[PDB]
């Protein structure tokens, strides 16, 4: 996270990390949305113009962490994976499309204070909070500027951005999947996600029902807090079907 | 039935530091 | 730079 702040303990519960096992790095971010069930950014986990294929072995995935390196005994729970399902249209060809993962844990984790899930939005969450302006919450270990890293999980809160503006900041076809967020150059303010954060979660809280909800992955930008670019997020409730689908055949 | 409700925040009535930022957001 | 994590885990 660029331009963000350390974050407070307890403040992302649903925040994962995902790590590889050999060499011991840190891969990407991704979120808890049950005891069982961690969402990611498919590119995290398959992207072949880069060679990356991971399979369930080659990872791990740790839960209510607070610093980056840290082994937080007695707090952080390390789990193995079941199996891995990417969206089957994910489009890594040109614009990463789609860019959705699912992660079924070997073993269902024990929620905590520091462990606990986040919620999915549903189409009339979607439509009350995904609007110009609203703003959104990003949290991650990546890195802190784009050309180091962090002690503890960053957080930065950005601004959702009016379609035609993200469609006329970048040459990358913008689908109906995704939605970007981030400053303009003219409102001063900073922030972006950055190498390391991908598949963490953009969340928004409910003025409503005083719930988090899961509005976003973070999927890919153009460098990291680059004036006139914006971050681009999976739009979740657009994958939902595919989310529930996955979890009603496989789930247990 | 709990999701999205943060032990050390919403379950006990504590705000953290920036939430009020993304509540002013929320405006129409 | 990573703090090793238990064996159990690998
Ligand atoms: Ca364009
Ligand atoms: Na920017």
């Amino acid at each position: 996270i660029v331009e963000g702040s350390d974050a407070e303990i307890g403040m992302s519960p649903w925040q994962v990390m995902l790590f590889r096992k050999s060499p011991q790095e840190l891969l990407c971010g991704a979120s808890l949305i049950s005891d069982r069930w961690v969402l990611t950014a498919a590119h995290c986990l398959l992207y072949p113009p880069w060679d990356k294929n991971f399979t369930e072995n080659d990872l791990l995935v740790r839960i209510g962490k607070h610093s980056r390196t840290r082994y937080e005994r007695n707090i952080e729970k390390i789990s193995m994976l079941e199996k891995i399902y990417i969206h089957p249209r994910y489009n890594w060809r040109e614009n990463l499309d789609r860019d959705i993962a699912l992660m079924k844990l070997k073993k269902p984790v024990a929620f905590s204070d520091y462990i606990h899930p986040v919620c999915l939005p549903d189409r009339e969450t979607a439509a009350s909070l995904l609007q110009a302006g609203y703003k959104g919450r990003v949290t991650g270990w990546g890195n802190l500027k784009e050309t180091g890293q962090p002690s503890v999980l960053q957080v930065v809160n950005l601004p959702i951005v009016e379609r035609p503006v993200c469609k006329d900041s970048t040459r990358i076809r913008i689908t109906d999947n995704m939605f970007c967020a981030g400053y303009k150059p003219d409102e001063g303010k900073r922030g972006d996600a950055c190498e390391g954060d991908s598949g963490g979660p953009f969340v928004m809280k409910s003025p409503f029902n005083n719930r988090w909800y899961q509005m976003g992955i973070v999927s890919w930008g153009e460098g990291c807090d680059r004036d006139g670019k914006y971050g681009f997020y999976t739009h979740v409730f657009r994958l939902k079907k595919w989310i529930q689908k996955v979890i009603d055949q496989f789930g247990e | 039935a709990d999701c999205g409700l943060r032990p050390l925040f919403e379950k006990k009535s504590l705000e953290d530091k920036t939430e009020r930022e993304l509540l002013e957001s929320y405006i129409d | 730079d990573f703090e090793e994590i238990p064996e159990e885990y690998l």
